[PDB]
């Protein structure tokens, strides 16, 4: 309200791509987070109940970068068999 | 290529279908190799001949009356 407009959140079209701006617009409030922000904010969201799903999301995200990087780690070996026969 | 039940008894041995596929895939692995003619006289031990029908009809022979 007091800030100076059109420098957040804009976007300027390039060649009359409208659509590829708004994607680019959408892609920017989705990865700040402004996205999922706006919608958890539609209806009040208890105190115990966004601690019980910042919980559950911090525990989802660890989980899922352990089991990316376990199949990195053991995806080397996927090379063709080097004993085949054997 | 012989069918598991013609190695089954080559060998006088029971086997899985996975134990025939694995000695299929290692005696082409061979075939693809520079293999000589000792190494040929023994795939052809597995190789069995297959026999390919004649589709080509016959003909009927040209007879004469009176």
């Amino acid at each position: 309200a007091k800030h100076l407009k059109f420098i957040a959140r804009t976007v300027m079209v390039q060649e009359g791509n409208v659509e590829s701006a708004y994607r680019t617009l959408n892609r920017i409030l989705t990865m700040d987070g402004l996205i999922e922000d706006i919608k958890h904010r539609r209806y009040y969201e208890k105190p115990c109940r966004r601690r019980q799903r910042e919980s559950y999301e911090r525990c989802r995200r660890i989980y899922n970068m352990e089991m990316a990087r376990k199949i990195n780690f053991l995806m080397r070996k996927n090379r063709a068999d080097p004993w085949q026969g054997c | 290529w012989l069918i598991k039940e013609e190695l089954e008894e080559m060998l006088v041995e029971k086997l899985s279908d996975l134990d025939y596929m694995q000695f299929i895939r290692l005696l082409e692995k061979l075939l693809t190799s520079q293999c000589g003619a000792a190494e040929e006289e023994f795939v052809q031990r597995f190789r069995r001949s297959v026999t390919l029908e004649s589709k080509k009809q016959l003909i009927e022979p040209v007879q004469y009356d009176e």
